[PDB]
C-alpha cells in the first residue's frame, strides 16, 4: 500500500505541475489565475463573449 | 468690359477655394486611414488572450 501511494503522490505533484505551469505564451492557464476573460469577437465594440478558465 | 475682366477673376477665386478646399480634404483622407488603424488596434487590444505586455 505504500509503494501504491508512492505513485499516488508522484502522480499527484503531476497534476499541480500541470495547472501551475501549462500557459499560452506566458498567461497560465489551469492555475484559476486565469478567472474569466472576454474575447471580442464583432466589428463594433460590444460583442464579446466570457471564457472561463477553473 | 468690368463684368467681364470681373467674372475672370471670380473663376480664379472660385479655383482657389477649390484648391484649398481639395488640400484640406486630402490631408483629412490621410487622418481618416490613420483612425481606422486606430480601431484595428483597439479591436486587437480589447481580446482577453493578450497580457498587458501585448
Amino acid at each position: 500500500r505504500v509503494a501504491i501511494q508512492e505513485e499516488i503522490t508522484a502522480l499527484n505533484d503531476e497534476l499541480n505541475r500541470i495547472a501551475e505551469t501549462t500557459s499560452f505564451g506566458g498567461n497560465k492557464l489551469l492555475n484559476g489565475t486565469f478567472s474569466t476573460k472576454s474575447f471580442q469577437i464583432g466589428a463594433d465594440n460590444g460583442e464579446a463573449v466570457m471564457l472561463t478558465l477553473k | 468690359n468690368v463684368q467681364s475682366r470681373g467674372l475672370d477673376v471670380a473663376v480664379r477665386n472660385a479655383n482657389d477655394g477649390i484648391s484649398i478646399a481639395q488640400t484640406a480634404e486630402g490631408a483629412m483622407n490621410e487622418t481618416t486611414n490613420i483612425l481606422q488603424r486606430m480601431r484595428d488596434l483597439s479591436l486587437q487590444s480589447a481580446n482577453g488572450s493578450n497580457s498587458k505586455s501585448e
